[PDB]
């Protein structure tokens, strides 16, 4: 049995993310930590054999056979580190944890929270709205509305301008739909 | 590395299926797993090396074959909804045990083939508030009304896809959250410098790869047939 700390976890910029995995079998040999991002394949990041603790840039795994875990800490979290990651242990047949996905938030250093308005630039009739600049405390709330969808807030980065922004974006087909009722 | 075929399928309950995994770097281990939401990644078969495969942990359903040391072949006998996920192909050396996984399939079974329909795809132009208080602006895309869930959206400003800037929903929205086989929605954004956007000259198009019908599959209804297709839509910059 592989089992891991439930997510998801969120962890500001700079902070460290910190993963756990058990594993029931006490006569496990060895141990990894795989990265997935979203759609995406799993990725070896870590291997572990022996009790202690083991580097790799900002990696740091570590292993106790006594009390039957092995975790998994990322130092000075970045928002490019959010993923699911992956715990597995071999009896070399592998046996995976459920995953625990990490959310590293940006540190927004001039929030500047409005919602603007956008139109299609095909019919100029349709629009979306999108609430964007806020910071990463800020809660973006589901429609009170089967006909209003508002999707989950999203981290861009200008590496033009050194720059990061949330946003989130919200539509609806009822017209007479104003972006002021939109995020409530 | 490792390659495996197709990307993405939707199947009618029933029909039958072969995934295909390729791994040339002469690896003699070779595994299939199915990862499902809430579950991460279970074993299905695996094989030592040519002409040897054995069981894993959810085997049933499912057939290998390991004739060559180079593939690695699955197949589905008879398509369930059980038998949605999204599976992996992996491999490593055989005789230290890094695995090293294909990008993965993602399957999709539905009771009806009318239940697929391709994305509408929508560029939404940035806002003159935006512009004008942050200097930057943002486009929006949208695609809408698909199904299954198996899309890949991209970003490509003056003909080269774009990584910078952008950020796309890590999942879809249902359109019906509590219909069984709901269409789906998908946004993007992405983010340029007001002046970039205000030439005339740029271009940015919006593309998403829909994965659906191949021709062969039958079709009757009023619309047209849902194929695997590229929908996408643009935007050219403007003074405004």
């Amino acid at each position: 049995e592989v089992e891991q700390n439930s997510g998801p976890l969120s962890v500001p910029e700079g902070a460290i993310a910190s993963l756990n995995c058990t594993y029931s079998d006490r006569g496990s040999q060895s141990f990894f930590w795989y990265r997935q991002y979203s759609g995406k394949s799993p990725e070896l990041i870590m291997s572990i054999y022996s009790n202690g603790d083991k580097e790799d840039g900002r990696f740091t795994a570590q292993l106790n056979k006594a009390s039957q875990y092995v975790s998994l800490l990322i130092r000075d979290s970045q928002p490019s580190d959010s993923a699911t990651y992956l715990c597995a242990v071999t009896t070399g047949k592998l046996q995976f944890g459920a995953g625990t996905q990490v959310v590293v938030t940006p540190d927004i250093q001039n929030p500047d929270p409005a919602v603007y308005q956008l139109r299609d630039s095909k019919s100029s009739d349709k629009s979306v709205c999108l609430f964007t600049d806020f910071d990463s405390q800020t809660n973006v709330s589901q429609s009170k509305d089967s006909d209003v969808y508002i999707t989950d807030k999203c981290v861009l980065d200008m590496r033009s301008m050194d720059f990061k922004s949330n946003s989130a974006v919200a539509w609806s087909n009822k017209s007479d739909f104003a972006c002021a009722n939109a995020f409530n | 590395g490792v390659t495996q075929t197709p990307k993405f399928q939707v199947l009618k309950t029933g029909q039958s299926m072969t995934l295909q995994c390729a791994q040339d770097m002469n690896h003699e281990y070779m595994s299939w797993y199915r990862q499902d939401p809430g579950m991460g990644l279970r074993l299905i078969h695996y094989s030592v090396g040519a002409g040897i495969t054995d069981q894993g942990e959810v085997p049933n359903g499912y057939n290998v074959s390991r004739s060559t040391t180079e593939d690695f072949p699955l197949r589905l006998l008879s398509a369930a909804p059980s038998q949605t996920s999204v599976y992996f192909c992996a491999s490593r050396p055989g005789l230290q045990p890094e695995q090293y996984f294909g990008p993965g399939t993602r399957l999709t079974v539905t009771e009806d083939l009318k239940n697929v329909f391709p994305p509408e795809v929508a560029v939404f132009e940035p806002s003159e508030a935006e512009i004008s208080h942050t200097q930057k602006a943002t486009l929006v895309c949208l695609a809408t009304g698909f199904y299954p869930d198996h899309v890949e959206l991209s970003w490509w400003v003056n003909g080269k896809e774009v990584h910078s800037g952008v950020c796309t929903d890590p999942q879809p929205l249902k359109e019906q959250p509590a219909l069984n086989d709901s269409r789906y929605a998908l946004s993007s954004r992405l983010r340029v410098s007001a002046t970039f956007w205000q030439d005339p000259r740029n271009h940015f198009r919006c593309q998403v790869q829909f994965y659906g019908l191949s021709e062969n599959d039958e079709w009757t209804q009023d619309r047209a047939k849902p194929v695997t297709q590229i929908v996408s839509a643009e935007a050219w910059g403007r003074a405004d």
